[PDB]
């Protein structure tokens, strides 16, 4: 029963990890494009 | 999850 | 940055080092910048203790802005006014920031708040430049006003007041500390208060000693001149307990000390402080200032 | 049965401890 | 002695 | 310009309180608002708008607010579920060309305005608002570190003293969820656990405590053992076998986190030797129960 | 009368515990928590106020010594150090333990916990912190004491009192 | 008169409205029909105004108002502190006693507001309102004296009696046909307990307890010293001691405060706080009929 419980726990944690990874991705492109725009403006 | 499972095991 | 060395210093903070001896305060007149009327209003009054995290972005110039903001908050909560004043001369060192008073006047002062820090440098040694370190708060007035002011300060400066507590060890130490102090005019006999631990309210022993007898016993159990040591405090308590047991065959040692009053000042476990004599006032603050740090750390 | 064998084991450990105590009747790195 | 004279 | 009308004045003030940015706080408007305050008096809505103007432009002044009649007349049930979906006291209520924090309600807004963000007066709402957590992850600002440290430490102290429970458990669960992010441990929790571990019975909030030891900052295995691992062994040698498996899981998670952070070696070697000594001692202790052996072997695979 | 661990012989799968302190009601409640559940081995509980223990020719082996200390009163301390002079050093080899009550309430702790920590470290004896007032904490300490009794009594093969002392030893 | 009207109004305001009806049943100055004309479910202002109307319809005086105040005191008998006077050195009559007391108090200076009210167990209750040679006696600072016929004891509430104490004592002793009158140092608030004290009218065999002889001895000694009967409800004690140190005599001063004394003291020995035999200074409180003590070497 511990083995199942940890199996679904790891599945949920992995899904949350992909969620965070996806969000920080567009965070990174937004930050990079903002930095490039500021660099080009000056 | 599994930690909640162990805790419900000590509940017994 | 500051966080790393702060982690290290509270890692080094363990209950392994011996309690250091404390220097007995000497008769010190009020400082020149200290206004006698302001302290006279402060002294001979009851104060409730509060420990505070360092202020964030606190300026002593825009006091009127703070007063009007508190007034606006109060009227939002609901013939009263809020007054901010700056009090000089009660900082332990130049490092300790300037102290100030806040008053509620019904257009007759009803609620007073004091923010201060005396000889408190460990917090000042672990703080950045933006913050202001006055971790000592004294409240005198209605509890509702105190709660409202605390709510405003929590919303504004991102801090809390914590009700500072004093145990029996600290209270006995401070009792010995002021009974070591020399008072020219013994105007209040020393008095201790106890409370037996029992779910129904039970007997509360109050034990009073004549100031001359107390001073004689102290000097008998006084070994290091100008300094107080843990052995002195322990022998003081042991002599009192032995006297009580010789009188009544009752082990007072199995009882919780709850209030200690002497000629100069009086303290209570819940956080009540009464001050009578100015000559040691400043030193008093310094001692209790350490407790705020000991609650912050 | 099981109670007999567990009593036997406990008596064995008690006897070993008593033997160690009677033998011992006659720094920190060494102890470590 | 419990002084009863007060 | 609708502030001249005294029938629209409170509602116009309530609208401007939500609409005002830093660019809108012009000197002429500050002067006219001060004159209107002098004419009408320190009205609540006027004072709220004036406090916002002071926040945006403090130099022009010296030279979460309730408004009356603000009842939502259009509050249907579906509008309520949409308003609650629009939000993606233990936690302080948040109080505000920098981007206003209240206007931050969408992910693209944060993407556009990450550079011009402003630190909140209180950052407790940062915990349950992932939007500000994104900027916190990289801000690396010294003052906010101390501000959050004192905040969370005193919050933990007051919650613990008030407990002696479900709200405390939920708050600690939220703290753990935030700790899963940032890929690094906090120090307020570390200090609280150091203070409370010797006093810890082992069953008050065991689920909550054992997940914080997983996120412990890397340190030499010579200062934590005298203060931390001694009471850990004290509980381990005397508590339930399931609690032993529990602390084994906690320490293996700690080992995983430490290896992840590092990617020195003497410290982890000593930690492994210590956990192995605990392992063999407990394996003897429980009449050689394979239940703990499974955790031993899983830890060793990790 | 100095107590000795090696005076008489124990019963068939019998274990005994001793609790010395001042608060009789707390000791009674702690013993009630002790005997809420009984393991395979029979358990005997003894309660006393001070040492030396009253003379009794019918005394069985006392395989464990536990001193309860309240940080709320120095009287309990003075009791503990006065009673400590009526026991041989052999008990100090893992047959003695200290349990402090009320340590959580730092406001109510009369004596500072550093004092009792130093006292325990001086004699190299295990030190435990618990709150007898709380039912849950008392129960947890109950299985803790039952199982440390099982370890020290020699019921489980493999370890002895000095082994658990080397286990429960503090760094400093 | 308006003075008696406002006096009655103040007394009614002191009376809780939940028992006002009983007051009337104990007052009986107003007819029962007048009582029926007033409902007690309505507002406090309304009921007090109706009572004022009722008493103004009849003739309001000082004697009836004083009787109402006396009966209010009877029903409460918990708001004042009582002291006990002893007379020493056999025919009694109510009427002549009242006449003599009234004559003496009138001869005191010129006048005094004196009212009598006989109660069960020969408890004559006397309300006295003092007045100087040039002013009507004040009804806001009254005193109460309780006299028991053919008895050597009397009770007095001392709220303002310290102004003229010997006058009341000499009047009481001359009215009681007794020569010597003294004040014992015994002061308390529970008047009924004073009444009682002055007249003396009051399993898991696996556990093997050790030192059980000590427990059985201490409980037996405590039971023999105190007793199964509920101890009198005494609330305040104070000892003034001056004895040689033996460890220039030390002067000590202790005060015992407890909502229920003689019970926490009863539980000290079972709790182990004090020795099994308590000191005589605490075991003779009901025996010696003494509450304040003085000790010398």
């Amino acid at each position: 029963s511990t083995k199942e419980s940890k199996n679904e726990k790891l599945k949920e944690d992995l899904e949350r990890e992909q969620r965070w990874l996806d969000e920080q991705q567009q965070i990174m492109e937004s930050l990079n494009v903002l930095h490039s725009e500021l660099k080009n403006k000056v | 999850g599994v930690l909640a499972h162990l805790e419900r095991l000590e509940t017994q | 940055p500051l966080q790393k060395r702060l982690e290290s210093v509270r890692k080094q903070s363990s209950f392994i080092l011996t309690p250091p001896r404390r220097k007995i305060p000497q008769c010190s007149q009020l400082q020149e910048d200290v206004d006698p009327q302001k302290v006279a209003f402060l002294l001979h009054k009851q104060w409730t203790l509060y420990s505070l995290t360092p202020l964030y972005k606190f300026s002593y110039s825009n006091l009127k802005e703070y007063s009007r903001l508190l007034n606006a908050f109060i009227v939002a909560e609901k013939n009263i006014k809020v007054i901010f004043s700056t009090l000089l001369g009660m900082k332990g060192t130049q490092r300790d920031p300037e102290a100030f008073l806040v008053q509620i006047v019904s257009k007759k002062v009803l609620w007073t708040g004091w923010f201060c820090c005396v000889f408190g440098d460990s917090l000042l040694e672990t703080v950045s430049e933006d913050f202001t370190c006055l971790p000592l708060f004294l409240a005198n007035g209605a509890e509702s006003n105190t709660a409202i002011i605390g709510t405003w300060f929590q919303k504004t400066f991102d801090c809390y007041f914590s009700p500072l507590a004093i145990n029996a060890f600290n209270l006995s130490w401070m009792a010995a500390m002021w009974t070591a102090c020399k008072m020219d005019h013994y105007v209040a006999t020393t008095e201790f208060l106890w409370s037996v631990p029992c779910s129904p309210q039970s007997l509360d022993i109050s034990f009073a000693i004549h100031p001359e007898d107390a001073k004689a016993l102290w000097d008998s159990v006084h070994k290091t001149p100008g300094e107080v040591t843990q052995e002195e405090v322990d022998l003081f308590m042991d002599c009192l307990y032995s006297h009580f047991h010789r009188h009544f065959k009752i082990h007072l040692s199995a009882t919780r000390l709850v209030r200690v009053s002497t000629s100069v000042a009086s303290a209570h476990t819940d956080g009540k402080i009464k001050i009578l004599c100015h000559k040691y006032l400043i030193g008093v603050l310094a001692y209790l200032t350490e407790l705020a740090i000991f609650q912050i750390e | 049965d099981r109670m007999t064998l567990l009593l036997r084991a406990q008596t064995k450990q008690q006897l070993l401890e008593y033997k160690s105590m009677v033998d011992a009747s006659e720094i920190e790195a060494k102890i470590e | 002695i419990i002084d009863e004279s007060d | 310009a609708s502030l001249q009308d005294d029938a629209l004045c409170p509602y116009v003030c309530h609208l401007l309180y939500l609409l005002t940015k830093k660019e809108n706080v012009k000197p002429f408007r500050v002067r006219k608002l001060l004159d209107l305050q002098a004419k009408m008096g320190m009205q609540p809505h006027l004072q709220a708008l004036l406090s916002l103007y002071k926040f945006f432009a403090p130099a022009l002044i010296s030279v979460k607010i309730y408004f009356k009649n603000s009842e939502n007349l259009w509050k249907t049930a579906l509008l309520a579920v949409k308003q609650r979906n629009r939000g993606p006291s233990v936690i302080p209520v948040l109080n505000s060309g920098s981007f206003p924090l209240e206007q931050l309600q969408s992910f693209p807004q944060l993407l556009q305005n990450i550079h011009c963000l402003e630190l909140p007066s209180q950052m407790g709402s940062v915990l349950n608002n992932s939007l500000l957590l994104h900027y916190i992850n990289c801000v690396r600002d010294e003052p906010v570190l101390l501000r959050f440290y004192y905040w969370l430490s005193q919050t933990l102290q007051e919650e613990c003293i008030w407990y002696k429970g479900k709200e405390f458990t939920n708050f600690l669960d939220t703290i753990i969820r935030a700790e899963c992010f940032l890929q690094e441990g906090f120090y307020s929790c570390e200090a609280f656990l150091y203070k409370s571990l010797p006093l810890w019975d082992g069953l008050c909030c065991r689920s909550q405590f054992l997940q914080l030891v997983s996120w412990i900052p890397f340190s030499s295995f010579s200062e934590v053992k005298p203060l931390l691992f001694d009471h850990l062994a004290q509980l381990f040698f005397t508590s339930t076998i399931y609690f032993k498996c529990s602390v084994l899981q906690s320490l293996k998670e700690l080992l995983q986190n430490w290896l992840l952070w590092l990617s020195s070696m003497n410290s982890v070697s000593k930690l492994i030797h210590y956990v192995g000594w605990l392992s063999t001692t407990a394996m003897r202790l429980e009449s050689n129960n394979t239940f703990l052996l499974h955790f031993i072997l899983d830890f060793y695979e990790k | 009368s100095v107590l000795r661990p090696l005076d008489k012989l124990p019963g068939l799968n019998t274990a005994t515990i001793l609790l010395v302190g001042t608060e009789d009601a707390l000791l009674q409640q702690l013993a009630d928590s002790m005997l809420k559940e009984d393991c395979a081995s029979e358990l005997k509980v003894h309660l006393a106020k001070s040492l030396p223990l009253p003379s009794s020719v019918n005394r069985p082996r006392i395989d464990l010594i536990v001193f309860v200390v309240n940080l709320h009163s120095k009287y309990s301390l003075q009791n503990t150090e006065e009673s400590l002079r009526h026991v041989d050093a052999s008990f100090f080899l893992g047959k003695v333990c200290f349990l402090a009550t009320g340590a959580g309430r730092e406001s109510h702790c009369s004596i500072h916990r550093h004092t009792v920590v130093k006292l325990a470290h001086t004699y190299q004896s295990p030190l435990l912190y618990c709150d007898l007032e709380v039912e849950g904490f008392r129960a947890t300490m109950a299985q803790r004491l039952v199982r440390v009794l099982q370890i020290c009594a020699g019921h489980v093969p493999g370890v002895s009192a000095l082994n658990l002392l080397s286990l429960l030893r503090s760094s400093e | 008169d308006e003075t008696v009207a406002e006096f009655i109004k103040r007394t009614i305001l002191k009376i809780p409205m939940n028992e006002l009806t009983t007051i009337l049943k104990a007052w009986d100055f107003l007819s029962e029909n007048q009582l029926q004309t007033v409902n007690f479910r309505q507002r406090k202002e309304s009921v007090v105004q109706h009572l004022i109307h009722l008493c103004e319809e009849k003739r309001a005086s000082i004697s009836d108002a004083a009787l109402l105040d006396i009966i209010y005191m009877q029903f409460h008998q918990h708001q004042k502190v009582w002291e006990v006077f002893q007379m020493s050195k056999d025919l009694f009559d109510m009427k002549q006693f009242k006449n003599s007391f009234k004559k003496i108090l009138q001869r005191a200076l010129k006048n005094v507001t004196v009212s009598f009210r006989e109660t069960e167990e020969n408890a004559v209750w006397i309300r006295i309102a003092w007045g100087t040679q040039y002013t009507k006696p004040n009804q806001y600072k009254p005193t109460y004296v309780v006299y028991y016929s053919q008895t050597p004891y009397a009770f007095t509430s001392s709220s303002m009696l310290r102004r003229n104490t010997p006058l009341l004592g000499q009047a009481l002793t001359i009215a009681s046909k007794h020569h010597q009158i003294v004040k014992m140092d015994l002061r308390s608030r529970y008047l009924d307990s004073l009444k009682a004290i002055v007249f003396k009218q009051y399993m898991d065999s696996r556990i093997i307890h050790e030192n059980i002889v000590e427990k059985e001895r201490v409980q037996r000694i405590t039971q023999e010293t105190f007793g199964d009967y509920p101890q009198p409800q005494l609330e305040f004690a104070q000892y003034k001691l001056e004895t040689k140190f033996k460890s220039e005599p030390l002067r000590c001063l202790i005060k015992f405060s407890s909502p229920h004394l003689l019970e926490a003291l009863k539980s000290l020995a079972p709790a182990g706080i004090a020795d099994a035999p308590l000191s005589p200074l605490l075991t003779c409180i009901p025996n010696k009929r003494m509450n304040y003590f003085k000790i010398r070497d």
